[PDB]
RNA sequence: GCUGACUGGGGCCUGUAGAGCACUGAUAGGGCUAGGGGGCCCACCAGCCUACCAAACCCUGUCAAACUCCGAAGGGUCCCAGGUGGAGCCUGGGAGUGAGGGCGCGAGCGAUAACGUCCGCGUCCGAGCGCGGGAACAACCGAGACCGCCAGCUAAGGCCCCCAAGUCUGGGCUAAGUGGUAAAGGAUGUGGCGCGGCGAAGACAGCCAGGAGGUUGGCUUAGAAGCAGCCAUCCUUUAAAGAGUGCGUAAUAGCUCACUGGUCGAGUGGCGCCGCGCCGAAAAUGAUCGGGGCUUAAGCCCAGCGCCGAAGCUGCGGGUCUGG
RNA sequence: UCGCCUCCUAAAAGGUAACGGAGGCGCCCAAAGGUCCCCUCAGGCGGGACGGAAAUCCGCCGGAGAGCGCAAGGGUAGAAG
RNA sequence: UCGAUGUCGGCUCGUCGCAUCCUGGGGCUGAAGAAGGUCCCAAGGGUUGGGCUGUUCGCCCAUUAAAGCGGCACGCGAGCU
């Protein structure tokens, strides 16, 4: 999957979901990207499911950037198992994306192959996404 | 009106030598004689007397826009101008009177023209060439 | 490039664009005033005036003076202008973004790659007066391998730059084709 | 291809129609034919 | 005996929200560059190349309860002021209580499941299962019931009948009974904004004609002729016709559409929004939004006048507890 | 699991729970105490006999990232080292 | 609900749901026909007898148009066992 290397704590609380992005709203590198329309925790599996979907689609072409990253520990307790005795073990890991975030963007394929691409990817992905292309992300001067 | 700019302007200047203008019939022909009308008076005439085909709207604009009305008989319809700046205008004629008697169609085909300014007509087509 | 502006009192800028303008503000070392523009009348001018060519403003007062965006903030989700930084240009020496134009088929691309552009632009100070349009650059020879950048581009007559110079500008990354799964 | 929850062309041949009250597909080859449910 | 809660003005104490990477860690790509596969290798003296691995470091993008260069709102406390309250403070007598619960908000746990669980502030129930509304219903909305009245104004919620009061007045929307409660996701459902593109030098649709020569473009174990993956990525005679839009041959053939001629001779296709609706939508005794029923509404949205409506508030009479 | 210490959860005073998250203590030092006087680190880059990529040296550059007996936090070179 | 709500399986007796096993209608089929597959509509009525195990369930035997899947305090002990 994908995962962080290292940690310095393998459990963490759950957090919240409310805000808009704080970053990354901008498409910064390719020409095309996937905005996220709704607050929710993609996961790994999700991620990869996307990416490979792009990578599938445009068989031998473009490249792919992909911008969100888990590194937050979800966790489950086994199985028909009780209330107590301390927190569960780690099942994977999320990235906590929140209404404004441009998960990933593509680059050098046509248009056409774009939307597509990022289309398909959209249906892995647990919540609303919308396709987009460089515009006023041009934030300079 | 963008791209019908350049089109008018190109069959205005080209309506410039007005001396074997016509315009008649023996249509409805396939790709294969495309080559074929396309070599009348240019194996004895050279690039002198070509036939060229353009939007009748914008055909009848370039006559006003240099005096040549008069086309009232000929006008109506699918039409083409047998443009001959050059190369005898009668003869240029005994070409497109004769591929047509042979592609299959009566000797009724011919919507007058203008040589060198003067309203031809009808019958005065089947004698430009004999 | 025309676009008109107006002024703006003190009066919340919710209402504003709750109406259907883009609040906004101009400025440079004298002069800042609170003002705004039609919001659909300021995309289709943005759209291409970007932040690449200048801007020029009205008013009231007849006044067309010259500017460019110095910033525009967005509304992260909706996604679209929330408000404008116009920077009125002068006489002064003043740095820019001047646009990278990449021509040229890139040897690395027929072969395999993609050309990723890591900077289409690069703030250089300039002339308000000699502002250029666009930095042409040499792309064709560049292989699957690094990539020209930074210090390798053509500057225009009394057009220096503020970069490293070795920020890298561009570079053919290998293209993606099959085969993965590393994890076993 | 006939009864599902997403109904759309498949192939420039294929009309989107409305009948019944409900959105059915039809088409030159009846394979295409579809409704929603 | 004015010090109370609460409040105004000062002074600081602080690190949450947010945000941000300067610290600690986590991070994708790129550059540069110790190494290490390894590569041309003149062979020790370095060396050169590398669409692999890859430090440190810089650039672009980010991430954090146990990160913070930074940082609110607020909160705490002291001082000066308001504040006469079943306020406060001091001493003593009598206790009961030490199973709490629902709702809101901020966290944990949980699986951001539970009429779950554990803390934090608040509030109600508890003890207000007293009253009005919510069909019924401890804790949702309204409101704190001393007693009496065949008087009055209101609250929430209502004003077609059940059922007290508008079949009220203007502008819209919906056509499903949506209203009367589910998602991703679909769709020429309706209505309204946009912004571009084409069109009376004739667009859009339909119809009529053409839709060609380079040649079956090169490349494939069978073959691949416009229709499996690429380079060059173009030419020709042209009104206009691709090295081709689907259908289709084993492959050709065939039928088509890209484009334009021409009739016709007024508008017409593209996409982005907003409102309300359609499908998506299967569970167990008999059905229904509480019922009847309701469609320019008795639904939804937006203005307005007016009424109904509690044990709340007035009016009238009475009792009682404090203080003066 | 049961007492004690550090950090978080703890909602910027204090306090605050759960079989919540993550680590320590049940010692030690006669110098690791008192006072007086001096001294300033870690790394980075050079240059260096054996010298790993830190032995000890030399030269710049370096406000603290070193050090402070042991957990963690706070603190600290204008010293607590 | 612990000042008591008898607990598995069978028997008996039904009744309901439909996410349909058969039967009836129908669309697509890689539907020639016949026989299938799949989806949509549709419970009106049907949905066998045995061997083994307390079994539910399953595995077999022999048939069948079919030998459906679930609910009713895992229906039914003031009805039986
Ligand atoms: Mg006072
Ligand atoms: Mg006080
Ligand atoms: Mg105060
Ligand atoms: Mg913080
Ligand atoms: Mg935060
Ligand atoms: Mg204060
Ligand atoms: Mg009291
Ligand atoms: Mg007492
Ligand atoms: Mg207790
Ligand atoms: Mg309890
Ligand atoms: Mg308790
Ligand atoms: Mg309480
Ligand atoms: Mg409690
Ligand atoms: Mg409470
Ligand atoms: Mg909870
Ligand atoms: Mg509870
Ligand atoms: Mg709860
Ligand atoms: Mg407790
Ligand atoms: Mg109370
Ligand atoms: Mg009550
Ligand atoms: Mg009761
Ligand atoms: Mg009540
Ligand atoms: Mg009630
Ligand atoms: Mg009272
Ligand atoms: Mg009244
Ligand atoms: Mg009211
Ligand atoms: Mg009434
Ligand atoms: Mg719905
Ligand atoms: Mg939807
Ligand atoms: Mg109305
Ligand atoms: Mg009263
Ligand atoms: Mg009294
Ligand atoms: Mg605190
Ligand atoms: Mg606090
Ligand atoms: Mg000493
Ligand atoms: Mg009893
Ligand atoms: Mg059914
Ligand atoms: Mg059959
Ligand atoms: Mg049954
Ligand atoms: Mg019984
Ligand atoms: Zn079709």
């Amino acid at each position: 999957m994908l995962m962080p290397r290292r940690m310095k704590y393998r459990k963490q609380q759950r957090g919240r979901l409310k805000g808009a992005t704080k970053g990354g709203d901008y498409v910064a590198f390719g020409d095309y990207g996937l905005v996220a329309l709704e607050p929710a925790w993609i996961t790994a599996q999700q991620i990869e499911a996307a990416r490979v979907a792009m990578v599938r689609h445009f068989r031998r072409g473009g490249k792919i950037f992909i911008r969100i990253f888990p590194d937050k520990p979800y966790t489950k307790k086994p199985l028909e198992v009780r209330m107590g005795k301390g927190k569960g073990n780690v099942e994977g890991y999320v990235a906590v994306v929140k209404p404004g975030r441009v998960m990933f963007e593509v680059a050098g394929v046509t248009e056409e192959q774009a939307m597509e691409a990022l289309r398909i990817a959209g249906h892995k992905l647990p919540i609303k996404t919308k396709i987009v292309r460089r515009d006023a992300y041009d934030e300079a001067q | 009106x963008x791209x019908x700019x350049x089109x008018x302007x190109x069959x205005x200047x080209x309506x410039x030598x007005x001396x074997x203008x016509x315009x008649x019939x023996x249509x409805x022909x396939x790709x294969x004689x495309x080559x074929x009308x396309x070599x009348x008076x240019x194996x004895x005439x050279x690039x002198x007397x070509x036939x060229x085909x353009x939007x009748x709207x914008x055909x009848x604009x370039x006559x006003x826009x240099x005096x040549x009305x008069x086309x009232x008989x000929x006008x109506x319809x699918x039409x083409x101008x047998l443009x001959x700046x050059x190369x005898x205008x009668x003869x240029x004629x005994x070409x497109x009177x004769x591929x047509x008697x042979x592609x299959x169609x009566x000797x009724x085909x011919x919507x007058x023209x203008x040589x060198x300014x003067x309203x031809x007509x009808x019958x005065x087509x089947x004698x430009x060439x004999x | 490039y025309r676009l008109k502006a107006y002024y703006r009192e003190g009066e919340k800028p919710s209402a504003l664009r709750r109406a259907g303008k883009l609040p906004g503000v101009m400025y440079n070392r004298h002069l800042n005033r609170k003002v705004y523009v039609d919001l659909v009348e300021f995309d289709k001018v943005f759209r291409q005036a970007s932040i690449h060519h200048v801007i020029v403003l009205e008013l009231p007062d007849g006044q067309s003076l010259p500017t460019l965006v110095r910033q525009v903030n967005l509304d992260k989700r909706r996604r679209r202008p929330e408000h404008v930084d116009f920077f009125v240009l002068s006489d002064e020496p003043v740095e820019m973004y001047v646009p990278l134009r990449f021509v040229g088929t890139p040897a690395g691309v027929r072969a395999g790659g993609v050309l990723q552009e890591i900077h289409r632009d690069i703030l250089v100070k300039v002339s308000p007066r000699n502002i250029p349009e666009f930095i042409e650059v040499d792309v064709s020879g560049l292989e699957i391998g690094d990539s020209l950048h930074a210090s390798d581009l053509k500057l225009p007559p009394g057009v220096e730059l503020a970069v490293s110079p070795e920020e890298t500008i561009a570079a053919v990354v290998p293209p993606e084709d099959v085969e993965k799964l590393a994890e076993e | 291809m006939k009864v599902r929850a997403s109904v759309k062309r498949i192939c420039d041949k294929c009309k989107v129609i409305r009948r019944h009250g409900r959105v059915y597909v039809i088409c030159e080859n009846p394979k295409h034919k579809q409704r929603q449910g």
